[PDB]
């Protein structure tokens, strides 16, 4: 009996090895198939407008007193702005930087100015008598309720005068028009930062005395307000990854537009036909406008795949080879 | 507006709040569980206050499927079980939802499981001595009615079978109301009390409440408190006289250890929780007969490893106004109930509180059980005959005494077939007097082993 | 064959369809010696379990703000920074199945045997809360665990734990083994109420032993219904403390459906090791001997799984025998006295008695099981109902009467008859005995029928007895079969039969017996 | 037990005999089976006709 | 493209890497040291990725003189050995560099030393016996092909000449090969093993893996993982059956938790490493048979305090199949190999693996030498006349029976000139059940030393 | 002041064992279920005294 | 490229000297020393 | 290579230098000595270790049989050679002699 049922196990064997041959043999010639199919641009059009209408049928990195301090911080920039001028905010921007690397170099300073505390008069005493003769008044006004605000962390204050100066910034793309451009520049030194390693990695010099980082941003990297942005940032770099920063800058840009961006992926060249449907349908999915960075790449060939905050559809003939591929017997 | 969970570290949960909304500590919050078989709605007790409108709270459920970002919406009172007289038959979990039939129970008047202990005008010590019908309960650890009495062990020594003879000796002919408190012990045991309860028939007058072994830490400490809360709403509102049965009071003490480390407290002496002193005496000072009102509290408390030092035991050892030291070593002689008799001890044996015989003898059985533990240095190496004849005289009265406090039980009966005995306190201090005296000297050792009374000790020598 | 060959991968590209319903990917941004802390997946469950690129899968534990602690499950060395890791939207469950019935997996229900994919019937959570209070009932019926010793005097009831603990190379795997082999003789009967089903959680043991007691389980047949579960001692932590509850997860399945189970955990003192581990590289702060405040939650919240379920709920259960290394015989230590508090008993098997001959070496007073005797048959509890006490006895009157120059007639007797008791109970390896032929074997023994044959020849004497019983006169185990009670017209029946067979007998040296 | 041993090694290797030819003979089949099967897997990978 | 060292502390190194270049872990990455002194290519291994595109790493030479900010370039794959058959003949450190001759070995093919064991469908389902043709070995204590002994050796307890013996024994009986695995060798006695193996002349089949003791943990817990990957070329690609050598695995088990220690990891139990019985589960169970070819394993084992309950010697003893031991009481006998034939031991000496008869007379031989055992402390102080006529029949037995243990053996050939003896496990059966059966009783002591079997006795005996 | 008692709102007394940059490690002498995050606390300008 | 053309530059760019930052109980800890 | 244990005992009970031999060792052994202290001493540590196993006899030592009551007393003096006051280190030439 216990022969019997060896044999069986042993025909077991031979008729599942044989499967495992067959379904591999099947696999390797669809992929081919598919590939050649694949290949002609229409049969890619056919392939994202497929994908596009199965799509159609389908501070909070911050604690909590840091998080509302930041939000009232914003909510009295977006008055200040209110009456600003270009020539007025990249001045408030570059004193805004100067004050973060202040207190990012003066730790004992930040470290009492940062102090949580509802009798904050005394902080805002601290802040008038050391910059009221060095600095213009209306960054003072701004630092006023930087520092009379709760903040979680010694940090928090040094992020949200960073963000603030960052803010600053971003409003003379918003007036001038140029916010389209700054846009697609951040994404830009957002892309080449991250197939560039030794560059930026070389710009994470916050070990390092941060001129040096700001003079090879001016000699290796357009207009002028995504160079700003950059040496703004490099010069508060704190051991952020630079490229991670750039693509937070860019975040933050989008989202002064109330959007949210949707990094793409497809075999290449996606047409503008393409582009309003994709806007479109994301938006219906996410309840929010978007923005579409397209990072076009053949080895992901056919079909479309998109990543936007933490999911991702991913509807590829790369990425359904190895669902199809993995489910075999 | 509600608050949402930020953090997880198994049963405990992290939750923020709107900056005005923050609950108080101790009260009960509701989260959602939407996942699956284990689709739950999640009791959550508010344990510490970590600064901006975070708290951070124990799990009364396995947290197991809970999200981040769920809402988590405060119930602005403290978890709260029913009391009353329509409690009494039923079975209770620590949030006081009945087992047998989940509905029962919900439109009783519901008390917060956290309170204050009677204050010290109310407090008075009780001294009247409760008979049992064991012979070394009564003889050497004599029980207080209204006390506090523990039955400290080893694993598998019988502190158990203890509290259910001790459930068959009192809580059948007292006149008041029983409750059980299962806290972290065997759900089969849960069972089997259920049941023989109900063949008994004592269970139309007793509630149980069952926090078993399966539970996660925050239920397996907040049973004991719930089940108290029962018995204070007897002993208060009711003006019942009350048994509180707890088995097993390490395991409140244990689960309180696992949630420090979570609560991420620095450990105290080997890995227990700081205020494992202040946590039990929260539990064992609510657990007092005030004035006119009097609670028979019973602890099994398991000693890990056998160690008598061990800071949970050694802090529960305070509380107790009887307490019955069970030994590996008086088990390994099968001579059970296995009461260590030098190292269990009561307050009530006072020759002012039981009488000049009684503690005659209780005093003369402890002299020679002394003696002879002070000679097992020698015993064990040389055997009996090497001693001197005043030490042989006395070990071998010693052997026969050590024996003769053993009894069969009447919860033995399941394991020996043999029926139980009931000794009476005055055949109890007779039948020592004589021994201590030298009278049954003449008599084989094996003629003492698990018998009940004089007469029963004549029998079984005549059919040696 | 081809024809269904065909078939079978035409109806999977049939059934093939888009995968295409967005998942959180998170990164991994720290690894180390089994641990990995996985930024991003907002959307993640507590237990969730997690995979990662190479194929290996973690538990989500400890859940922060802004970052996720998985424990990593098997290689673990295949995980580094940046990896994308993914949600599966399952948690920390098992496929379960009459499938994995022959079988032997990983703790995650992957097949390790190298034979098909299993055809599992769903997935099951690992942490799914024991039957409650009212939901069990009291354990009834038996199992025959087919070792003289403790089917006499430590009754394994269906839906009890008894702990098999003892030292190292003591038998706690071959009294395991021999239970489920015994199993067999109920397995063939089709009626899913005598019929036992079992699994065998190996924890932490080398793979030759496991593929030991796989070959020594497919010679006994006992692979027709037994799933082995299998951590052997090379694989990583996580592996070694998911075995048990895997294997209760297994059970469970079986469990609720109103079939009964046998789990063997073998050894929980190397989950123990295993969870110490995770704990500390975690770095939760160590109690006693080492281990965490919450080793008690592992063995218990695993061992509370097995129960004897009411009508109410099917009415079938699961019996768990976990082992536990001692060292030494420390029985007092701290993770033996946790596990003698959650079982139902233990059979403290003696290296002493092991190392002098008597096997299996089953310390009597210190073994004992309290949920039994309600469920040993009633023939067994009429003749075993002192042999406890006996043995114990004998065992102090020995270890005293050995330095002694003599002794009354009556103490000598009690004397020789224990010495003949302990040569009765001990028996071979791999030799599971019917209750049937058990009850019997301990009749010769009790009533003192063994009187008059020497302590060299007792073995041998019950061995021809319960041969010659089992080829004529078998009206005696048809009659224990079939109505579980040693009646007076049995009784007599088997002493007109003993005596006959004692005038055939004749020992090694010395006479005839009577 | 020797004779059955003996018997079981027999229908193993006459298993092994019978396995090993028939493997190579459904392989054939199979080869061409697998061309049909592979253009069927083709519509499904790509979610259209092909 | 390379990364840098960013901390070092000790033996522990962080290394910075590049965003997509981040080695994996138990990669070997090369390191410079450029002070004239103390110039090398120090060699790090991957232990833990600290986050941030930082990996920590232990450090398989001592740190000294690293700089800050040094390149470290990865080898994108293990810690890896030179394996094939020139590996005979030579010895190497735990990195599979040669200390004899640098530079040899370079151009083999290198084996990674962090592999799986076998699959579990590729392991032999039963133990085989290892003939080694020891009489005392296969009698009393019989190896397992596969398995793993532990040897309690000592100074000058002949341990050196027992594994020149089975060196001699697998390359000349089983056509197979030796490994030594060197766990923190004290460079004195590696130096003479090395030189005592070429005396021998057994170098020339054996490779050596010295991890001595000058190096840093990361070294000496590596060591045994390499030999083990010499071994596992041997049995896998060559298909020779093998004999792996460690000494000493406490030394393993020790290093293995001072790099633990050194990686900041919290210690377990009496302060090893918490992943203690997993990385001895990663070197032992390695150690096995496969595809009729197998490793069986010799471990030297130290026994810290003498407390085989330790973890160390514990989670060792949880492995090993058989244990022998060596007796200065026995090798002043003169009874080469000196095995103690009562405190050496078995697993496979049970008469399921091994005949009935092996088992009797293995069980027989067993009780003649305990009662000789017992016997000779009245020998010593009263003389043998004290003893009965049954007792010195008994004497004379053990007496010839323990020097019937002694042999002639391939080790002794270098100074005896004489030819070592293979005796069959048959006959030695057969030899030592007409031993205990008296059946040579006639003969002197001294016509059993040191001889080749029964035919050989006979030679002997006639001889004198 | 270092032991300073400090009046919690709840009636309750602590006293200050540890003073830090921005922060006061106050231990509660009382019925501590009575205190929560975000209330007053007003100093005693008395060191711990009975 | 113009990336290592540029790290070039930078570590081309960099007796040396540190300062004591802390100091207590036989130990000293020196901030700088980049080639210590 | 070797441990020479220094016991607080024997150092009391008059054994000066007080090396517990025995369980003192040198793993190099022979090979360390001239071939005059190998002859002389090689024996020394059979007849200590003999000492060492009747020394529990010295109560009895006239009921003792006579073939070990001269290993008893023989290992007595032997223990009292093996004492030696400090600052006097004995050359190598003498101490054979001393042994022998």
């Amino acid at each position: 009996a216990q022969g019997a049922q060896q044999i069986q196990l042993m025909r077991q064997q031979l008729i599942r090895q044989l499967r495992t041959g067959l379904g591999a043999e099947a696999v390797n010639k669809a992929a081919e198939i598919v590939r050649a199919h694949v290949a002609d641009p229409q049969a890619q059009s056919a392939t994202v407008d497929r994908f596009l209408s199965e799509l159609e049928q389908m501070t909070s990195r911050l604690r909590a007193a840091s998080r509302q301090s930041l939000a009232a911080l914003v909510e009295k920039f977006d008055s200040v702005a209110g009456g600003l001028d270009a020539d007025g905010l990249t001045n408030l921007a570059d004193e805004l930087a100067s004050v973060a690397k202040l207190l990012l170099s003066e730790t004992a300073l930040n470290k009492h100015l940062a102090e949580p505390t509802d009798d904050s008069a005394p902080k805002v005493r601290l802040l008038e008598r050391l910059l009221s003769d060095k600095v213009s008044a209306t960054t003072l006004d701004l630092l006023r309720t930087a520092v009379s605000n709760r903040w979680s962390t010694e940090s928090n204050l040094i992020d949200a005068v960073e963000h603030t100066a960052r803010l600053a910034l971003l409003k003379r793309a918003e007036i001038a028009g140029e916010v389209d451009e700054v846009e697609e520049q951040l994404f830009r030194f957002g892309r080449v930062l991250d197939a560039e390693p030794r560059l930026s990695a070389l710009l994470s010099d916050y070990t390092t005395p941060a001129e040096g980082r700001v003079a090879l941003l001016d000699k290796a990297l357009v207009n002028q307000t995504a160079a700003a942005l950059l040496s703004q940032t490099v010069g508060l770099l704190r051991g952020e990854r630079a490229d991670e920063a750039v693509i937070d800058l860019a975040e933050l840009a989008v989202s002064r537009r109330g959007e949210v961006v949707a990094h793409v992926s497809a075999a290449a060249e996606l047409s503008d036909a393409q582009r309003t449907r994709l806007t479109e349908v994301l938006s219906r999915i996410y309840g929010r406008p978007v923005s579409v960075q397209l990072h076009v790449d053949p080895e992901l060939l056919g079909g479309l795949s998109i990543t936007v905050g933490d999911e991702v559809i991913d509807g590829s003939i790369a990425s359904r080879l190895a669902a199809a591929q993995t489910g075999l017997p | 507006t509600a608050g949402r969970v930020v953090r997880i570290t198994g049963p405990v949960v992290d939750v923020e709040f709107p900056r005005g909304s923050v609950p108080e500590l101790f009260n009960a919050l509701h989260a959602e569980i939407t996942f699956g078989a284990l689709a739950k709605t999640l009791t959550l007790e508010v344990a510490q206050h970590l600064g901006d409108s975070l708290v951070r709270c124990i799990s009364m459920q396995p947290t197991d499927g809970l999200v981040r970002g769920v809402e988590v919406t405060d119930t602005g009172a403290s978890i709260s079980v029913p009391v009353g007289d329509g409690v009494k038959g039923h079975v209770f979990n620590a949030l006081g939802d009945c087992l047998d039939d989940p509905g029962y129970g919900k439109d009783f008047e519901h008390w917060s499981i956290h309170r204050k202990p009677p204050a010290f005008s109310d407090l008075e010590p009780r001294t009247e001595m409760l008979e049992t019908g064991l012979k070394v309960v009564d003889l050497l650890t004599p029980y207080v009615r209204g006390g506090k009495i523990a039955l400290f062990g080893g694993a598998g020594v019988g502190k158990t079978v203890l509290i259910q003879e001790m459930i068959n000796r009192i809580a059948r002919n007292f006149g008041g109301t029983s409750v059980f408190a299962g806290v972290g012990e065997r759900t089969r045991e849960g069972n089997d009390l259920w049941v023989e309860l109900a063949d008994a028939n004592v269970l139309k007058d007793t509630a149980l409440v069952f926090g078993q072994m399966d539970e996660p830490p925050g239920t397996r400490m907040r049973v004991a408190l719930s089940a108290l809360t029962m018995a204070e709403f007897f002993r208060d509102e009711q003006g019942q006289d009350v048994l509180l049965f707890i088995d097993n009071i390490f395991r409140f003490t244990q689960a309180g250890s696992e949630v420090s480390t979570l609560l991420g407290r620095m450990p105290s002496a080997v890995g227990y929780q700081p205020t494992l002193a202040d946590e039990m005496g929260e539990l064992q000072e609510r657990i007092t007969s005030t004035r006119g009102r009097s609670i028979t509290s019973m602890q099994a408390v398991y000693v890990p490893a056998d160690d008598y030092t061990d800071p949970a035991p050694a802090t529960t050892f305070a509380h107790l106004d009887a307490t019955t030291e069970l030994s590996r070593a008086v088990f390994s002689k099968g001579i059970f109930p296995a009461v260590d008799p030098l190292a269990s001890s009561s307050t009530i044996l006072d020759p002012a509180i039981v009488g000049d015989e009684h503690y005659r003898v209780a005093q003369e059985v402890i002299r020679i059980l002394q003696r002879y533990k002070d000679l097992q240095d020698i015993i064990a190496i040389l055997g009996i005959d090497e001693l001197s004849e005043e030490d042989k005289q006395l070990v071998n009265r010693a052997r026969r005494i050590e024996r003769f406090l053993s009894q069969n039980m009447m919860a033995a009966e399941q394991f020996t077939g043999q029926p139980g005995s009931t000794v009476p306190l005055k055949e109890t201090i007779e039948a020592f007097d004589k021994l201590t005296k030298g009278e049954f000297d003449h008599l084989p050792e094996q003629a003492f082993f698990l018998i009940g009374g004089l007469d029963d000790l004549a029998k079984k020598a005549e059919s040696l | 064959s081809a024809a269904d060959i065909e078939g079978a991968i035409e109806d999977y590209v049939s059934s093939f369809s888009a995968d295409t319903e967005r998942e959180e990917i998170g990164t991994v941004i720290d690894a180390g010696d089994g641990i990995a802390h996985v930024e991003g997946l907002p959307s993640v469950m507590t237990q969730e379990l997690l995979e990662f690129p190479g194929g290996v899968l973690g538990v989500a534990l400890n859940l922060d703000e802004h970052s996720v602690g998985a424990v990593i499950l098997g290689e673990f060395e295949k995980i580094e920074e940046g990896q994308q890791v993914k949600r599966t939207g399952e948690v920390l469950s098992v496929p379960v199945g009459d499938a994995f019935l022959g079988r032997v997996v990983n703790p995650l229900g992957q097949p390790i045997d190298g034979q098909g994919d299993i055809a599992a019937e769903t997935r099951r959570a690992l942490e799914l809360q024991a039957p409650s209070v009212v939901q069990r009932q009291s354990v009834s019926e038996p199992l025959q665990t087919g070792i003289k010793a403790i089917d006499a005097m430590t009754p394994i009831g269906r839906g009890q734990r008894q702990l098999i603990i003892g030292d190292r190379k003591t038998g706690k795997t071959a009294v395991c083994v021999d239970t489920i082999l015994n199993q067999r003789e109920a397995w063939l009967t089709g009626d899913p109420k005598q019929q036992v089903r079992c699994v065998y959680v190996a924890i932490g043991q080398k793979g030759t032993t496991i593929a030991s007691v796989k070959r020594a389980l497919e010679e006994g047949g006992a692979m027709e219904y037994t799933t082995i579960v299998a951590a052997p001692a090379s694989d990583a932590a996580g592996f070694k403390w998911l075995a048990p509850y895997t294997g209760s997860a297994i059970g469970q399945h079986w469990m609720y459906n109103g079939k009964h189970v046998l789990i063997v955990f073998d050894d929980l003192s190397k989950q123990a090791d295993a969870y110490r581990a995770i704990s500390l590289l975690l770095r939760r702060p160590p109690g006693r001997e080492a281990f965490p405040g919450d080793v008690f939650y592992l063995h218990s919240r695993l061992l509370e799984r097995c129960a004897k379920l009411s009508d109410e709920l099917g009415g079938g259960s699961m019996t768990g025998l976990p082992i536990i290394e001692t060292k030494a015989n420390d029985i007092s230590a701290f993770i033996p006295t946790n596990v003698i508090s959650i079982t139902d008993g233990q059979c403290f098997l003696e290296s002493d008695l092991f190392n002098q001959g008597v096997r299996p070496a089953i310390n009597v007073g210190v073994s004992v099981s309290r949920v039994g005797g309600a469920a040993q048959i009633k023939a067994m509890k009429e003749v075993a109902g002192s042999l406890r006490l006996d043995l114990s006895q004998y065992r102090e009157l020995e270890a005293f009467a050995a330095f002694a120059s003599d002794l009354d007639a009556a103490s000598k007797a009690q004397l020789d008859r224990g010495a003949r008791l302990v040569e009765l109970l001990k028996q071979p390896q791999y030799s599971p005995l019917a209750v049937e032929e058990q009850v019997v074997a301990i009749f010769l023994g009790t009533q003192g029928h063994l009187d008059s044959v020497p302590v060299e020849d007792v073995q041998r004497f019950e061995s021809e007895l319960l041969e010659h019983v089992k080829a004529s006169h078998s009206d005696i185990f048809d009659g224990i079969r079939e109505t579980k009670k040693l009646s007076e017209e049995a009784e007599e029946k088997l002493v007109s039969v003993i005596n006959e067979f004692k005038k055939g007998f004749q020992a090694s040296d010395g006479s005839s017996v009577v | 037990r020797a004779q059955a041993s003996g018997e079981v090694a027999q229908t193993l290797t006459q298993a092994d005999q019978q396995l090993s030819a028939q493997g190579d003979q459904v392989r054939s089949g199979l080869e061409s089976s697998v061309d049909g099967l592979s253009a069927k897997l083709a519509s499904r990978i790509l979610g259209v006709d092909v």
